[PDB]
């Protein structure tokens, strides 16, 4: 238990903050209220729904767009089931974009993707995850591999174009370690 | 012109229907309603069920922090000042995040990648809050800024120590700037440090009192005590010395505050009391646990090295560095402080021997002798003859 490990700043906090150590006598009250409000906390992911259908229409012929629109409707229906209709149209469209991006490089439903959808929208029917994954793989089956790399580059670029404070700053993950000394020699 | 944030006004609607009143920029309900959960460190071995609990909590924290860094200057500062969950989340991370020198397992790359994300994001958040001039338009009045800092508990003394030991090896020059800036803009942290020093020293005596070394009725010496109680003692000591040393490596201006509490002597005598007994006990009981006792030996030697480095940092900052600079030739008090410090630990022969081995005393005495126009051997001879005899007691 690492919450147990004896630390100087732990002792320092305990001495003047008796108050606060069992102030955090909070567990799933703590995380639950987070789940309560996480519904609108995700604005968007890498690529929004409008960006996705722009890409699809820009890269594929009308021939295959005909079928891809039914696939996208399957994804929209799956998002409707997962997101729910009371948050509204744009919410289920961003959920559909999240679904598409979840499965655009994966051909099956895995522990990672179920857990990701649950993290984003709470518990959900996995049948809809299957439906959305099937529709997404149907769509990607029309991509050429140049098209697929274009999509990957587009996701990577927009994630890279995000700006946050201290983004371009130099940063080191080197942390203070034990200095190397030498083993207690052999006794006797 | 550019108006600093603390005094800038933004128009907002009041409770009354269709009525606009100008009001300060920073305000409780201009803060966002994003909840912040506390941070818990990963399990000690890669138990799948525990790993995913940690992963859930950690992704909440990391997503919130990514968004917080995305926020603008006005709304980010509103959030940090008025959302108590945020500050408590950051305190949680600083208090509980595993340090590298801790006993560490390799774990799945998911936990490693996530931990790296959290590390970088937390450092950048603390940079943002340490800076009072994000840029030309977005800045805060120095006097108002330090008030904000101290007083929404944004910076503790423990949080500063944590910050240094966590980010000081790699990102030193930046963290120097941060810590120096918060101490400059709000000097009451010095006092905070002051009030914290009695507790810090108390730590050391507790260690002594726990090994029966020195109202705790006779506890067992390290040779007798149960193994993992000894493990905890030296783990606590190692964490304590590393944290103190890292703090003084980032912010050496603190040293005088330390020496006001007779720190050089306290750690010298603690060294004398604690180090020999624990050394002998670890050596004797090495075969009770081959691997554990060697790790404890590594940690003990690391702690001794860090203690002596602390000693020398303080000595230099309050005597040697002032002499080298600013040589208007009024350095007697500095010289006298040096001499007093060593006169008070002449008898600590084991500490003297090791300390001289690492930072030779003769080399620092010659600094005083060079700087003073009028320094006779009388004033330092005994100190050297202490050092000599300290070595002569042992066969090297």
């Amino acid at each position: 238990e690492f919450m147990a490990l004896p630390r100087l700043t732990g002792a320092l906090r305990s001495f003047s903050n008796v108050t606060k150590q069992d102030n955090y006598n909070e567990e799933v009250a703590d995380l639950k209220i987070k789940r309560s409000k996480l519904h609108e906390q995700v604005l968007d992911l890498g690529l929004t729904w409008k960006k996705i259908i722009k890409f699809l229409n820009e890269k594929l012929e009308k021939s295959k767009m005909q079928s891809i629109n039914e696939d996208l409707k399957d994804i929209l229906h799956a998002a409707k089931q997962i997101v729910g209709t009371d948050n509204g149209r744009e919410a289920i469209e961003s959920g559909a974009a999240f679904l598409f991006m979840t499965f655009h490089l994966k051909d099956s439903v895995g522990h990672k993707e179920t857990k990701a959808i649950k993290q984003m929208f709470g518990p959900f029917p996995s049948s809809s995850a299957t439906a959305a994954c099937n529709a997404t793989n149907r769509i990607i089956s029309h991509f050429s591999q140049d098209d697929l790399t274009a999509l990957v580059q587009m996701t990577e670029k927009e994630h890279g174009d995000r700006v946050f404070f201290g983004k371009n700053l130099a940063f080191s993950f080197d942390m203070h370690d034990l200095d190397h000394f030498d083993e207690l020699p052999i006794n006797g | 012109p550019a108006l600093p944030l603390d005094q800038l006004q933004i128009t907002h609607k009041d409770p009354k229907t269709g009525k606009l009143r100008t009001s300060p920029a920073l305000h409780p309900e201009q803060k966002a309603d994003r909840y912040f959960v506390l941070y818990k460190p990963p399990p000690k071995d890669n138990i799948p069920a525990l790993v995913e609990e940690y992963l859930e909590r950690a992704t909440f924290v990391a997503n919130d922090l990514d968004w917080l860094l995305a926020l603008p200057h006005d709304k980010f500062w509103c959030q940090v000042i008025f959302d108590e969950t945020l500050q408590k989340c950051l305190d949680s991370y600083l208090r509980y995040v595993p340090r590298k020198f801790d006993e560490g397992v390799a774990s799945a790359p998911e936990v490693v990648d996530m931990q790296k994300r959290l590390h970088r994001s937390v450092f950048l958040t603390f940079l943002r809050m340490s800076t009072h001039k994000e840029s030309k338009d977005h800045f805060i009045s120095p006097s108002a800024f330090g008030e904000i800092l101290y007083n929404n508990f944004l910076f503790d003394i423990p949080k500063i120590l944590d910050l240094c030991v966590l980010f000081g090896k790699g990102n030193s020059p930046l963290l120097q700037k941060m810590i120096g800036n918060i101490f400059t803009q709000q000097p009451s942290y010095y006092s905070d440090l002051d009030e914290t020093l009695p507790t810090i020293l108390q730590v050391f005596s507790n260690i002594l009192q726990h090994c029966g070394l020195q109202e705790e009725r006779g506890r067992l010496t390290p040779s007798d005590m149960p193994l993992l109680e000894l493990k905890d003692i030296v783990l606590y000591l190692c964490d304590t010395c590393t944290t103190l040393w890292a703090f003084l490596d980032i912010f050496p201006l603190a040293c005088q505050t330390f020496q006001k509490h007779d720190f050089c002597y306290r750690l010298a005598s603690f060294y004398e009391a604690a180090i020999p007994e624990m050394e002998s006990a670890i050596k004797k009981r090495r075969l009770e646990d081959s691997k554990l006792l060697g790790d404890l030996w590594q940690r003990l030697s690391h702690s001794r090295k860090k203690l002596m480095e602390i000693f020398h940092i303080i000595l230099n900052q309050i005597c040697l560095l002032p002499i080298l600079e600013s040589s208007c030739d009024n350095i007697q008090g500095f010289i006298e402080e040096f001499l007093q410090i060593f006169s008070s630990l002449l008898q600590e022969k084991r500490f003297l021997r090791d300390y001289d081995a690492l930072f030779p005393v003769a080399e620092d005495i010659s600094l005083l002798q060079q700087a003073s126009s009028v320094l006779d051997e009388t004033r330092t001879a005994y100190i050297l003859q202490a050092v000599e005899s300290a070595w002569e007691g042992v066969d090297r």
